[PDB]
């Protein structure tokens, strides 16, 4: 039963939330080989852990971009709740740590690569294909909203694929512990809700519509809202007006009309059913929700995988060589990382 | 066609955030 599952889950998390883990492990303790993608303040590698021989993704964080950035508050956020949370398809912290430079975050290596590059190289993904992916995120969001945590960043590009074809949700940048409505502008802009965009104050349910472009571009091979330049896909968001491909199941679309749907009051995920309307709508209505949880589920993807250390399922990127000062950057911002 | 313009847009790449 769920809501036994859930609460021993918060209670769980909430030990972790109040006490966290801190400074688990240190840089010379690993050997770096290799940049695994880049993002706004670092990049992450794979790195090999000397002692153990186990490979890793280490998200390396520069202190004083992440402060320009001004993201001080969201990044002490991702790390209090990556270290907290623990669900099947939500990718394991294994160490974090800091230096005078840069913060540091040790995850374990999912080496599958992104959603995002299969997605765009396969074109788009069948329906059987893409309910499979969206389960697990109905799943995860169900977990994490029942710990009070908003995920606001759901996109291709954030969701890696494990060795046995499952899910893991990677980048807690913008994940937040809240009750009730919140406001930052954040997110990327193909899935930003419309109460994002029009500045009213917002809550969980801005992750449902997420979902709702999630499973349309997995389906569709592009998001419901294009444009080349975000001020123009704004303005669609703000529409609602969605076209579907021809070949969209009579089940998806409806299922898509209620996801991406602008009015709060009827958005499903945020009705008084909350999250059973999702799992008993008819487009899933095939999914055996405990197999997919357990795991037991065939994935319809695996991806080729050669040595624990290959990274072909990843573009190539420039590699720098990590400096660390010899000074102390933002000591106090980040005393609790 | 949605896709080829879709495909021919500048946004088929990964896509950067938006915050404050
Ligand atoms: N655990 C992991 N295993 C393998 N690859 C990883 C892992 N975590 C992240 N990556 C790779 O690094 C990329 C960037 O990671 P992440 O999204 O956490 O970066 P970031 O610093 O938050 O930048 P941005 O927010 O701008 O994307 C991922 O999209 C993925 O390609
Ligand atoms: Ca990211
Ligand atoms: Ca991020």
């Amino acid at each position: 039963s769920v809501k036994e599952f859930l609460a021993k889950a918060k209670e769980d998390f909430l030990k972790k939330w109040e006490t966290p883990s801190q400074n688990t492990a240190q840089l010379d303790q690993f050997d770096r080989i290799k940049t695994l993608g880049t993002g706004s303040f670092g990049r992450v590698m794979l790195v090999k852990h000397k002692e153990s021989g186990n490979h890793y993704a280490m998200k390396i964080l520069d202190k004083q971009k992440v402060v320009k950035l001004k993201q001080i508050e969201h990044t002490l956020n991702e790390k209090r709740i990556l270290q907290a949370v623990n669900f099947p398809f939500l990718v394991k912290l294994e160490f974090s740590f800091k230096d005078n430079s840069n913060l540091y975050m040790v995850m374990e290596y999912v080496a599958g690569g992104e959603m995002f590059s299969h997605l765009r190289r396969i074109g788009r993904f069948s329906e059987p294909h893409a309910r499979f992916y969206a389960a697990q995120i109905v799943l995860t969001f169900e977990y994490l909203h029942s710990l009070d945590l908003i995920y606001r960043d759901l996109k291709p590009e954030n969701l890696l694929i494990d060795q046995q074809g499952y899910i893991q949700v990677t980048d807690f940048g913008f994940a937040k512990r809240v009750k009730g409505r919140t406001w930052t502008l954040c997110g990327t802009p193909e899935y930003l809700a419309p109460e994002i965009i029009l500045s009213k104050g917002y809550n969980k349910a801005v992750d449902w519509w997420a979902l709702g472009v999630l499973i349309y571009e997995m389906a569709a091979g592009y998001p419901p809202f294009f444009a080349d330049q975000p001020i123009q896909i704004y303005e669609k968001i703000v529409s609602g007006k969605v076209r579907f491909p021809s070949h969209f199941s009579s089940d998806l679309k409806d299922l898509l009309r209620n996801l991406l749907q602008v009015d709060l009051t009827k958005r499903f995920g945020n009705l008084k059913n909350g999250v059973n309307d999702i799992k008993n709508h008819k487009w899933f209505a095939t999914t055996d929700w405990i197999a997919i949880y357990q795991r037991k589920v065939e994935a319809p993807f695996i991806p080729k995988f050669k040595g624990p250390g290959d990274t072909s399922n990843f573009d190539d990127y420039e590699e720098e060589e990590i400096r660390v000062s010899i000074n102390e950057k933002c000591g106090k911002e980040f005393t609790e990382f | 066609t949605t896709y080829a313009d879709f495909i021919a847009s500048g946004r088929t790449g990964r896509r950067a955030c938006i915050h404050d």
